[PDB]
RNA sequence: AAGCUCGUAUCAGUUUUAUGAGAUUAGAGGUUCCGGGGUCGAAAUGACCUUGACCUAUUCU
RNA sequence: UUGACAUUGUGAAGAGACAUAGAGGGUGUAGAAUAAGUGGGAGCUUCGGCGCCAGUGAAAUACCACUACCUUUAUAGUUUC
RNA sequence: GAAGACAUUGUCAGGUGGGGAGUUUCACAUCUGUUGCAGAUGUCUAAGGGGGGCUCAUGGAGAACAGAAAUCUCCAGUAGAACAAAGGGUAAAAGCCCCCUUGAUUUUGAUUUUUGUGAAUACAAACCAUGAAAGU
């Protein structure tokens, strides 16, 4: 209350560390407690975020989840007290999802791991390049709760990554969501999750498919029209030469006419 | 001052008869025992018919 | 103002009091002001600048660029002067840490993250195409402005307040507020 | 009700004349790589086993 | 019912704070070691102990500046209890 | 005897006080809660001008891989197409493509919708775009 009893906090963080070592489940009482104290603002310190990092890097599922939900809660200020976020994300993606393919986590937990990885990556300009092929298995409309997965796909995109590994993603989505015969919600979800990719990685889809997607402006369904207008207004301010003359809306065209001579 | 509905609503977080007792939902239930009644003017003629006595022939398609 | 001139004059005289440590003392400006909280993302970034960093740059390039910049007095590299380096993290980190900055051709800023990916992006010296003062987490911010030119100090100060005590310093000299 | 500009001819509960205005795949099989059971597997993205959902050919407009 | 003022005078001893002047500090792991952090860089040298070049580490140590926190030393006075 | 600068007493200021008084009775849709909700994010809230060229939807016949749908050629086709889902209007266009521009510009008054504006409407002077031009 008055002043932070460092002699006490530093002592009762050591027991959390020495609980998380015991690999059965006993770090539950460290994670559940450190989350409470962070929420009450009593343990705002660099020493504590390491505990939840180690929990996220643990083998027990209910401890890993406590760590992941701590670092989630859009993320919290604890990211700004990490020691190496890039190596953290690399170790997570290597241990849990891809490395051994132990298949311990269910889909509801895999999605929460994906959310954390993508939201760290987009925020801190990280580079892993395995993410973008791991998503492709799950990017199918016949898959369980894909609107969460594709909303994290965009969150791992940058201005500073090779756009080919995102081109393959966009061409998977385009092949499987805005193809022939697909439904209105499916096509609208595809276009909406592509334009919010291109808002971070603009040169990740080329003009030839950009035009194929702005085809769907006057689509009579009111989902695909609202979606295509967003892509058009996105590339009207960024790369309006990829768009055709029909779409450059009275100022992009005037800016191009003066700057083309 | 602490015993005021204003202060109660402030410290906690509309219908006639909401107190420390008897929230919204409860007042409506307890009004059922009374106001299945028939409204009239001063000379005497129906303004608002009683509940479940509207007396209008609908379009039954 | 010319209250900068009296400061810089006997800084240049301190130039000739403890003369030489057999190098050249660069000039620096340290910014101190209050009223902002960087733990919230109040971020700033601006690169509208022009020095003498004992220029040590490493350009990656092609045949068209390596024999362009063999002149110039510059360290240069092939693409497979980089391809045959990924096997050793501390090796690819030592070159990371060697040079003050990095540049590369317009072709190789698609391939450089596959090779020098984790490094060279958090370090804040990622290359830039050819043919900074980031408010990351702290209130403290120092920038190297020049060498042993009073104009440059004000030139940078107006830009910093443009973006938003002031101190000027040399390698071992004192502080002048 | 009290009046005041003046006493034209304009008016009219009327007429005349012209003229406009959804559910069905049983029958075949492929997948779920998040649902995995089965003899087996130090070890295995298997022989096959079913729950399935999936892509299908049907019917009305 | 609890607080302030007044009635309300004569004495004493203690604790806390304003306000200045100071003084020092940092173990998750690895690393010689207990790394706030940031920025300049490869000696002022009593020693050339050393700083650079050498690991290990997100971050590298001399030398000199910046501006964050933490803990303590003294009472011109200031007051409160 | 006790007690003592406290209690008390006086004035202010918070709290309690039905004991008592007076009185009333614009949008599809991933992201947090109540139940299948009101709320929070982000996401739509929209290219007009004047010149030229050309006809659309659909069907039939026909061509290696090529099939009901990939590209090509011919015939029919008053609109069955498109123009922000059974409706009016539009076919050398009011539609698609192409060329040039950005009159979606200022000043002076007039009319309808409407006393308040805005909206649309025509009207003249200038700067302008367009086409060879009429003219817009």
């Amino acid at each position: 209350t008055n002043g932070k009893n460092q002699k006490l906090n530093k002592s009762t963080q050591a027991v959390c560390f020495n609980l998380l070592d015991q690999p059965d489940s006993q770090g539950i009482w460290a994670t559940k407690l450190t989350r409470e104290l962070w929420r009450r603002g009593i343990w705002d310190d660099s020493r504590t975020v390491e505990i939840m990092t180690q929990a996220a890097l643990h083998q027990d599922v209910k401890i890993v989840m406590s760590g992941v939900m701590f670092f989630l809660d859009l993320n919290f200020s604890a990211i700004h007290l990490l020691r190496d976020p890039q190596g953290f994300a690399e170790k997570l993606f290597k241990e849990h999802l891809s490395g051994k393919t132990k298949n311990k986590f269910d889909m509801e937990q895999k999605i929460s791991l994906m959310q954390l990885l993508s939201r760290l990556i987009g925020t801190h300009k990280l580079i892993v390049l395995g993410i973008y092929t791991f998503f492709l298995k799950y990017l199918t409309p016949k898959q369980r709760d894909v609107t969460r997965i594709m909303s994290a796909c965009a969150q791992a995109c940058h201005d500073l990554v090779p756009p080919e590994v995102i081109n393959v993603m966009v061409r998977k989505i385009a092949d499987e969501f805005v193809s022939d015969g697909v439904a209105n919600e499916v096509a609208a979800a595809g276009i909406n999750t592509i334009r919010e990719i291109c808002s971070r990685a603009p040169l990740a889809i080329d003009e030839i498919l950009l035009q194929d997607l702005v085809e769907y402006k006057g689509s009579k369904a009111k989902g695909v029209n609202m979606a295509a207008k967003s892509l058009i207004a996105l590339y009207r301010d960024v790369a309006p030469e990829m768009l055709k003359k029909k779409d450059r809306g009275k100022n992009a065209a005037m800016e191009v006419q003066e700057a083309k001579k | 001052t602490g015993k005021k509905e204003k202060s109660r609503r402030i410290r906690e977080g509309r219908v006639k008869g909401e107190n420390f007792y008897r929230d919204s939902k409860r007042v409506k239930f307890l009004n059922m025992y009374t106001s299945g009644k028939e409204i009239r003017n001063k000379k005497g003629n129906l303004i608002r018919a009683a509940s479940f006595q509207d007396s209008t022939i609908p379009d039954a398609r | 103002s010319s209250q900068v001139r009296e400061h810089v004059k006997e800084l240049l005289k301190y130039s000739n009091e403890t003369k030489k440590r057999n190098f050249l003392e660069t000039v620096e400006l340290q910014v101190g002001l209050k009223n902002y909280d960087p733990q919230r993302d109040k971020r700033f970034s601006g690169s509208l600048k022009l020095p003498r960093p004992n220029m040590s740059i490493c350009i990656f390039g092609d045949a068209f660029d390596v024999d362009r910049a063999k002149s110039c007095g510059v360290d240069a590299m092939s693409v497979d002067d980089l391809k045959k380096l990924n096997k050793n993290k501390k090796l690819i980190k030592k070159l990371s840490k060697k040079y003050n900055a990095f540049i590369a051709s317009e072709v190789l800023i698609k391939q450089v993250p596959r090779l020098l990916g984790p490094q060279l992006s958090k370090a804040g010296k990622f290359p830039t195409p050819v043919s900074k003062f980031q408010l990351k987490k702290v209130l403290c911010l120092a920038v190297a402005v020049g060498n042993v030119l009073v104009n440059q100090i004000l030139m940078s100060v107006n830009f910093f307040v443009s973006l938003l005590s002031l101190v000027v310093k040399s390698s071992m000299g004192p502080a002048f507020r």
